[PDB]
């Protein structure tokens, strides 16, 4: 029944042909039970992800690809599935290479697809092998791991696809049980500009685009208030040279951390002395770091 | 039929 | 000859009726001697400037206060001219009202009005007369002092304003003495998201915009490198927390600049100690404030 | 007619 899937991917098919196969290959696994789905089992969900990496390689067939998306999205929708998709070592990764600005439906299907792992409560910290399997992507090609995300966020792209960014997001920070973790990559995220855009994902009246910053927003702020919560002690002890010095030391010291931290503070020294609006210069910076670090 | 479940909770999303 | 208009605007005229006598004040300014000019001096140049002001605190006559500026403009159109237009109080103030994106062409005009300004040579340092100025309009209403000079950066904006606000950037830059403060309101640009359009600035092909940026980038570049000059001396020096605090106390301290700078640390020092991505996090700010005292 | 000098010599800068 099933073995007959197995070869044709094996079998060395090529665009067109491939595609109709693949049609097919899903329609069948949606319109089945869950034991059929199990003799596909990893042999079956094995030889889809190849074609995907050998079809990234190279360089009329977005739609090929897409089908395999969709094959997984099919064959995920249980139990065994997703399981069996976990176990693989490129299966999240090519989900991941899936997304993309070029073809706004693939990264639809693909975003999502991650983003409900992600909120899978039994096997631990999903969101943190999305992140690490996102991050493995930035360097085949050398750009920053977020820019996809941000990219699906302009001028010109499909309201579906700008609700899936942000929906992902959202995966990719509530079940982040540590608060420095969260403020972590969502400053990353509006270092490449997403509070610059998301003054536009407002102005846009959605329904299911609603119902996300509604949650991205509850977050954003039970943040905030919670780190001030944090740094408003640290207004009251660290109010002296002294009490920050004493802090540098036993914690920025002898921690893979210093020389980053070390680099922070010889930008900040620079503004020589005589500089008469230094005040009012450092002013600014203060800003734009609390910006950075708060807002 | 399951990560569909886990699909429209998301939109709609329940699931935090 | 000239008292007859030094009158007109005094006797109360109004919509309409006040264009058509701006309208001829100009033509006639611009179509006469210099010793004509002269003869509405002070006294005629000072009814100009109560009209635009009396005329911005109310809220079909935009066309109404632009002729008083290309007035001037014609007017400053000579030695006399700018020299009693600097002696005023709230002259160059005014020049400055008149910028903004709700009136294209007024804000053209008044922008290379006082551009002329900053590059004159012997009343020194008039780019600080044209900042300190700048900045007094941006609490009438309580938005920041450059909003203006970027909201003429966008898309809908004539590619002529353009011009005129990068144009105004480059005479608050050219002149100044101090590395320290181009940096300074360079980055304070950036801020409000220079960055994020000065792309679109080379994307637009153009013959009298592009003698803009072959001055800026020229600026932008001369300055980044006599600044690493100085920060790369600070990479060798400051190698040690004890050369920080060293310099901290230095200079840092009994200095109005001492609690901007506490608290930017006070912001630095929030990211608590197990974090395990921590080195990777202020890794991440390192090249924020990186980019914005250096890029 | 001075500030027209400053003006070309601001496009085309050579006031600079």
């Amino acid at each position: 029944s099933a073995m007959m899937y197995i070869q044709e991917l094996r079998s060395g098919l090529r665009d067109m042909h491939l595609l109709s196969c693949l049609e097919s290959l899903r329609v069948s696994l949606n319109n089945n039970p869950v034991s059929w789905v199990q003799t596909f089992g990893a042999e079956g969900l094995a030889s889809l992800l190849d074609i995907l990496k050998r079809l990234h390689d190279e360089k009329y067939d977005s739609r090929n690809q897409h089908e395999i998306i969709r094959c997984l999205k099919a064959f995920m929708n249980n139990k065994f599935g997703i399981k069996t998709m976990l176990e693989t070592e490129e299966g999240i990764l090519l989900l991941v290479r899936a997304m993309d600005p070029a073809v706004p439906n693939m990264m639809i299907d693909a975003a999502k697809l991650l983003s409900a792992l992600c909120i899978l409560p039994q096997p631990e910290d999903m969101n943190e092998r999305v992140l690490e399997a996102m991050t493995e992507r930035a360097e085949m090609d050398e750009v920053e791991r977020f820019q996809p995300l941000l990219d699906g966020l302009k001028s010109g792209t499909s309201i579906a696809l700008k609700v899936g960014c942000l929906q992902l997001i959202n995966a990719l920070i509530t079940p982040a049980e540590e608060l420095d973790f969260r403020v972590h990559i969502r400053s990353e995220l509006m270092r490449l500009g997403l509070h610059q855009v998301l003054q536009e994902l407002r102005e846009i009246e959605n329904e299911d685009m609603k119902v996300q910053l509604c949650v991205f927003d509850e977050q954003g702020d039970e943040d905030f208030f919670d780190l001030k919560g944090r740094l408003d002690d640290i207004r009251m002890e660290m109010d002296d040279f002294g009490e920050v010095f004493q802090i540098i030391l036993n914690t920025v010291k002898d921690s893979k951390a210093e020389p980053h931290f070390l680099s922070i503070l010889q930008h900040l020294l620079l503004v020589r002395n005589d500089y008469e609006a230094r005040p009012q210069y450092y002013k600014l910076i203060e800003e734009c770091v609390s910006q950075i670090v708060l807002h | 039929g399951v990560m569909d479940s886990l699909l429209e909770a998301l939109q709609s999303g329940a699931a935090f």
